[PDB]
């Protein structure tokens, strides 16, 4: 099967800029009838695909003259003139010349810039409804920072503790442009009782130093 | 425009099988052949297969290994996938594409041994410039979705509500909500969860 | 059947 590789996986743009992504594919994607099937699509948010350009450089029914695709052979390239919100998103290539399979980029993220900000971090111990039933867990936010990459570690008395941990981060937010996260560490009451001291601790770009914030049980 | 609608949310336990419609209208066709793509929780799309509406031949993605089925009824302008053999790999977003132009909106497929399983509710308390964070904690529930809102909707502004993920095999999630710092505890903040696959219906005041 | 704007006019489905 042709492996289709895009570069890079997420980019960020302030509006206006001009935006350029890039599909390289393992084999040569012009076909015998001398047509070259490589394909861009967009997916915004909550929604599905939607194509964007067909046959390298052709714009689809209602596609903008911003967008433009070139390329040959195994390298192609979409450029965005002057990005619009409305154009923010993944974008996917995929190559329909040699079938079967059809197949598709793991896409790159189309995101808007905006200045570093330092995560917000709270940490929050065991409520008493939960330990009653037998369970603990100790919850940290890390919340409205950029950029997007950031790292959590859940340290105990001095040591760190990888089992039980649960992450979620947020999409891009529409209002600030921020990013955040959730990381839930999960013990049983008698192993949250068997320790005292609780760190989250992160690493984020904006800290040359972790980013801690702890409570004693 | 090909105007796609596809089939709700399927929940299906490992070893089962799981049949999705996509019903064509618009615009309209030129009798392209339907296609069918599923994207996993990574975002990244798989091609499963694609059949003709006219005369009915296919074309399938060979690592499906004929798990997959695509059949169209002419007579109704439906089209249908049947994957067979089901496994939790399997569970994705489903899509049918006209002529690989037209999206159908995606069809959800959640392939589990779970049961219904109602969540517990557990209010986060603290312990900030002008500000503190509180938050809620919506632990074991299945199937998705759950609902959740502060003050009733009252605080909206800086509320984060987390994707809810799935720690095998039950649902969590949280949200944190942050206001102004006199404002807590002098005046009341509420989660309010629901989850009606359960009939759980929740409002959990955090207290100091 | 084929759609010559995304794929070969002689496709599988030809």
């Amino acid at each position: 099967d042709v492996v289709m590789t895009q570069t890079p996986l997420s980019l960020p743009v302030s509006l206006g800029d001009q935006a350029s992504i890039s599909c390289r594919s393992s084999q040569s994607l012009v076909h015998r009838n001398g047509n070259t099937y490589l394909h861009w699509y967009l997916q915004k948010p909550g929604q599905s695909p939607k194509l964007l350009i067909h046959k390298v450089s052709n714009r689809f029914s209602g596609v903008p003259d911003r967008f433009s695709g070139s390329g040959s052979g195994t390298d192609f390239t979409l450029k965005i003139s002057r990005v619009e919100a409305e154009d923010l998103g993944v974008y996917f290539c995929s190559q329909s010349t040699h079938v079967p399979p059809l197949t598709f980029g793991a896409g790159t993220k189309l995101e808007l810039k905006r200045a570093d900000a330092a995560p917000t971090v709270s940490i929050f111990p065991p409520s008493s409804e939960q330990l009653t039933s037998g369970g603990a867990s100790v919850v940290c936010f890390l919340n409205n920072f950029y950029p997007k990459d950031i790292n959590v570690k859940w340290k105990i008395d001095g040591s760190e503790r990888q089992n039980g941990v649960l992450n979620s981060w947020t999409d891009q937010d529409s209002k600030d442009s921020t990013y955040s996260m959730s990381s839930t560490l999960t013990l049983t009451k008698d192993e949250y009782e068997r320790h005292n001291s609780y760190t989250c601790e992160a690493t984020h770009k904006t800290s040359t130093s972790p980013i801690v914030k702890s409570f004693n049980r | 425009e090909v105007q796609l609608l596809q089939s709700g949310p399927e929940l299906e336990k490992p070893g089962a099988s799981v049949m999705i419609s996509c019903k064509a209208s618009g615009s309209s066709f030129t009798g392209y052949n339907m296609n069918w793509v599923r994207q996993n929780i990574g975002k990244s799309l798989e091609w499963i297969g694609a059949i003709d509406p006219y005369y009915g031949g296919t074309s399938y993605n060979q690592k499906f290994k004929g798990r997959a089925t695509l059949t169209v009824d002419k007579s109704s302008s439906t089209a249908y996938m049947h994957l067979k053999s089901l496994t939790s790999e399997d569970s994705a977003v489903y899509y049918c594409v006209s002529g690989m132009e037209y999206w159908g909106q995606g069809t959800s497929v959640t392939v589990s041994s779970a049961k219904t399983t109602a969540p517990s509710v557990y209010p986060l308390a603290p312990v900030t410039g002008s500000s503190v964070t509180l938050g809620c904690l919506v632990k074991g529930y299945f199937p998705e979705p759950v609902t959740l809102t502060w003050n009733s909707g009252s605080l909206s502004s800086g509320v984060h509500t987390f994707p809810a993920v799935l720690q095998s095999d039950l649902y969590t999630l949280s949200s944190s909500v942050t206001v102004t710092s006199s404002t807590w505890p002098s005046q009341s903040i509420t989660c309010n969860v629901a989850h009606p696959a359960s009939s759980t219906k929740v409002d959990k005041k955090i207290e100091p | 059947r084929c759609n010559p704007n995304m794929e070969p006019p002689r496709c599988w489905a030809a």
